[PDB]
Order: C-alpha cells, then structure tokens, then sequence
C-alpha cells in the first residue's frame, strides 16, 4: 500500500 | 531528429484504441510508459530541470536534492544526462524493487529508515537545511515547470493525435500536473470545451471530499502513483469537470487484463485510469465521445507487486 | 495517429548522441526499448503475425507455437493484442525472471525442464507435431518477415532522423534480422554505402570464425539476445563489412556506464553494442563518420541479472 | 549465461 507522496 | 542527451527525446508517446474497454472505441489509451526512463515523469523530469537552469537555481556544482518513485527515476537520468550529482530521500519500505535501479542510475539514496514521505521530506529538509548553496529541492507536487510540460508536450500531442476531436481526458492524479497542464492545453490554448475527470482511489478519495466540502479523510491503498492524500497545488482544481474513485483490487484487475487481452504492458495507475474511463465510457453520455486516458507507466516497474 | 491495437504503434525510436563514447559525438544510439513491449523484437512480433496472417498461415483458431525472450514477449502481446491463444516453450533456466511477465501476458508456457532450447525445440517441434492444423511457428531465426520489418521500419528511420548521413550501423546478431534488414534498406533503398557491423561475444564469435574459414566454435555467455552459436538464416552475411567481439563484462560494465554516465536505461546487449561501436568510433578511419548503434532492449529486464 | 538460441 502506498500513503502520502510516495509512489510519485 | 538527433537528441543531444536522452532528456530530449521525452514524449510523443502513441495513441493504442481499446477493444475490450468501453463501446464501439471511444476509449483510447495513451502509452506514457514509452518514454526515456518509462513513465510519464520522464516528461517532468527533464523540464522542471530544464526550467532550474533557466532561471539559475540549478548550476554546475549544485546537487540535485528531493523526496520521491517515478519521479526518482525521472530525475535520476536527466541527473546523469546532463552531469547532476543527486540524492533522491526514500523510506525502507513500500515502493521497493527500485534501489538497484535508482542505484544503477547513480543516484545516491538517502537511506532513510516512521517509514513514509515525511520521514523522507524531513530529511530532504534537513539535507535541504545543511547547505542552501549545495542543494536544489525541484518539489515535484508544487513546481510550475511540472503542469507547463504537460502543457506543451501531453497536451499538444492529444490535440493532434486525435485533430481535435478528443472529447474527454481521464488521467490519475499524482502531482495533478498531468492533468492540469493537459486540460489548460486542451481547452485554453486549443480552445475546446472537453471533460476533464481526475482519477483518484476510494481508499482516499481526498479530491471527491474536498469538492463536496465534506471532512478529508485520505488512507492507505495499492494504486502506485496516484493518491497522495492531500490536495497537491499542481492540480488545479478549476479546470477539473469530474472525479472518479477506483478501488485498488479493480485497478489490479483492469491492469491485468490490459496486459492479457489487450497485450498492453500497463502499470497498477493505469489499470485505475482504464477502469474509470471504462465506466464514464458505458454512459450513453460518452457513447458518441472520443475518451483519451493516460497510462503513466508499465508492467515491469511492478514485477515484486500485487500485480504479478 | 491512433492505433487500432498495440501492435501498430511499432517502431518511431529515437536517436540520442553520446557524450562519454567515441570521438565528437559521432556515436548515437537507437532506443529500441521504447517500443509497445520495449524491446526492439516487438517489431517482428508483429510482422511475423501479421504476413502469416496474410499468407493464409495463420487464422482465428490456429495457436501460435514457438521456443525463445524479448521475441516471446513480443509475439505474447501480439497474440494478446490481435487475440491468438500462444504457447513459448522454454526451459527452467537461465533469462528468467520472465515467467510472471509472459504469464501476466497470457501466455501458456510450456513447462520444459537438459534446460536448453533444442529441449524446447523439441518440445517446440513436437508441440507442432502433435497438430499441424492447430499450430503455427513463426520461427524468427529463418522468416523473412523478422529482417523484411526492419527493411521497412527501422532502416528507413535511421535515414530520415540522419538525413542520409548515417555512415555507419553497429548492431548486435541473434537473429540477424536487424542489421540484415537495416542495411537492405540503406545500402540498397537509399544507394548509400555504409558500414555494417555485426556484434557478437568473444566468447562465442561463430561470425567472425566462419568468414575466417576457422573452426566454429561457439560457447556460453552473458550476453543475453546476441550470440546463438550458430550462422542464423536471418543474417545476410553478404550485407556484413565487418564483425567486431565484445567481451560478457565489458558488456554489462558499458550497459552500467550507459546508465550513470549517460542517463539511458540500456539493456546488456545494448552494451555490448555500444563497445563495439566506441572501439571504432576511435578510430580516426571513423572521426568524420556517423555511427548508428542500435539499443535492442531497456535495463529494467534485467534487474536480476548481473547488470545490477 | 546464455547459448544456443536461448535468450533471443
Ligand atoms: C507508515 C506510513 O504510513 O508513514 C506515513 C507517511 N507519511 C506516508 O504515508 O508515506
Ligand atoms: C545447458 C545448456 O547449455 O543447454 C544447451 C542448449 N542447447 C542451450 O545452449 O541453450
């Protein structure tokens, strides 16, 4: 799972 | 048709027609995976670096510095394109199967172990914080040069692709700057009234809750790229017309079957912008309407994902 | 500009020049990693299916068979795409982490534990034994349509983004069908004499052995895509003006400097390629020439190789 | 390592 900013 | 470095060559990515989504083929896909280093950020990557020599915040010497993994990826080769020393700040965790490559790129991760972005952003500050003079933070969420690629390069390509008959763009939003830029171009510089529909996860609808003025409750999901939870200033929320929500396990699905029945190699996000689109597409609203929908990247970033 | 599915929107890969390899930029490079399934055998992936197609040989029932992996990824979203049941056969062996992939593309593989490519040949062959009727090889190795594509495709591509100034092609041989097709093309469709390059391992150079009039003797190597150990049908060796042998770990260190130096996400053969073109690029015969090197496929299908 | 057709 990605959350908050990250993964961009 | 030569490029000086490999940033140049960003772009003219195609548009592939659908057969198994939407009806009669409304419902045509846009291909960002073809890009240098594979994703729709290659596109910001070299602009928002580009436009920091321009105007001389970034110079010979100076380090590249930021928080991100698309994106990483994106500066990561315009780093070593044009001759950029650069630390890229990432937690341990989620995201992963990244390091060598970033590595292999020869960015120097910021090995930062409260695993999330903050802890990242903090210590992006805080790199930021211990020489002003030393480092450049190009704030991928906030930075103009972001949406104004979008603008000049996504934008113009959809016009022309489809001679001005696209009528609705379905794009997640990350940054926003996809969309915005693509949307000013569309209907400000071309001229024509489409839809606009951001993609964002149900699991954090924070874009469908903002608009309806309703409490921003963002949490955890699965749809790499898309979902920051909070409403980043790249998107601009004036030019959006619609908003859909997907789930992550449809959002897998749908990229699963982009690979197998229409041998299109898409990443997690695009599966979610195909779902949507599918769904704005099976409306007699949008039966008689051209629907261009952006994927953002592709299947191999993902092999260590739910995706495989 | 939109096609009617992924394998139509082939080729158009840019030139990028380097800046850390041969003399005053006369080295540019070909990204054929930008392709729909990024590598540069999706071009045949889909001539291959579409002139058997035209021939009568392939039909709506008929399975694709064949043994490979770049050229099984390529005919895994071609098959995809166009909607054809396909079976790869291929071993348990070495250039995997791959399964997953032509699995997520729909493929059947078959499971074929000897591990090598006559056990798969075999397996391939009497796959195509059992029912002629129901099976198709497309048989890269030998079908005029693998080098006829690159006639018409990447051949031309290279004259027009050169403006008939390419003066050299540098290219790795699995097939052949690449510089087979390439100079076809330039030499005899546009008239102009350039220097073909063959690339091959010095560990298993059955080129260079077989001109020579030598012994072939062919041998194992890390160089994945080039070197069959064999003179392939698809390789006109009458077009070939020279053959150059690189080295498995100057290959893969080149792929590495390909990243970090120069911010282009090459594959190992692409380094191997890029090598051989470095040595003649610095060779004064060569200052005043333009070398045309092709990239065949991108890094990240090899992140669990020795690449990284 | 690779050999023989394989890898292509
Ligand atoms: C464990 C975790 O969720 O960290 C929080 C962080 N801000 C993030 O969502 O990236
Ligand atoms: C183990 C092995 O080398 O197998 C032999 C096979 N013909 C191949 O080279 O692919």
């Amino acid at each position: 799972t990605f959350e908050y900013g990250d993964g961009i | 048709a030569i490029y000086a470095d490999n940033s140049y060559s960003i772009g003219n990515t195609p548009l592939v027609r659908l057969k198994h989504f939407g009806h009669n083929g409304n419902v045509v896909v846009k291909i960002e995976g073809r890009n240098p280093s594979y994703s729709v950020k290659c596109r910001i990557g070299a602009n928002m670096v580009w436009q920091a020599e321009k105007d001389g915040t970034l110079t010979k010497g100076k380090e590249i510095v930021d928080a991100t993994g698309n994106t990483g990826i994106a500066l990561a080769y315009v780093a070593a394109a044009r001759g950029y020393k650069i630390t890229l700040t990432m937690p341990e965790t989620m995201s992963l199967e990244r390091k060598r490559l970033l590595c292999g790129l020869g960015v120097n991760l910021v090995l930062t172990e409260a695993k999330g972005m903050k802890g990242a952003i903090a210590k992006a500050e805080e790199i930021v914080a211990s020489d002003p003079s030393r480092y450049v933070m190009l704030k991928q969420f906030e930075n103009p040069a972001n949406p104004q690629i979008h603008r000049e390069t996504t934008g113009p390509e959809i016009w022309k692709d489809t001679d001005g008959k696209v009528d609705v763009v379905v794009a997640g939003v990350g940054t926003g700057g996809s969309i915005t830029g693509i949307s000013r171009a569309i209907k400000l510089d071309f001229g024509k009234q489409i839809t606009s529909v951001a993609v964002e996860p149900v699991e954090s609808p924070v874009i469908s809750q903002t608009l309806a003025g309703e409490e921003v409750k963002p949490g955890p999901h699965k749809i790499q790229g898309i979902g920051a939870g909070f409403i980043p200033k790249n998107l601009d929320l004036s030019i959006i017309d619609r908003v859909e929500t997907v789930d992550s396990d449809t959002a897998l699905a749908t990229a699963r079957r982009l690979m197998a029945e229409e041998g299109i190699l898409a990443g997690i996000s695009s599966g979610a912008a195909v779902a949507a689109a599918d769904r704005l597409a099976k409306l007699p609203e949008f039966a008689d309407k051209l629907i261009v929908v952006i994927l953002p990247s592709a299947s191999e970033r993902y092999l260590s994902t739910a995706l495989f």
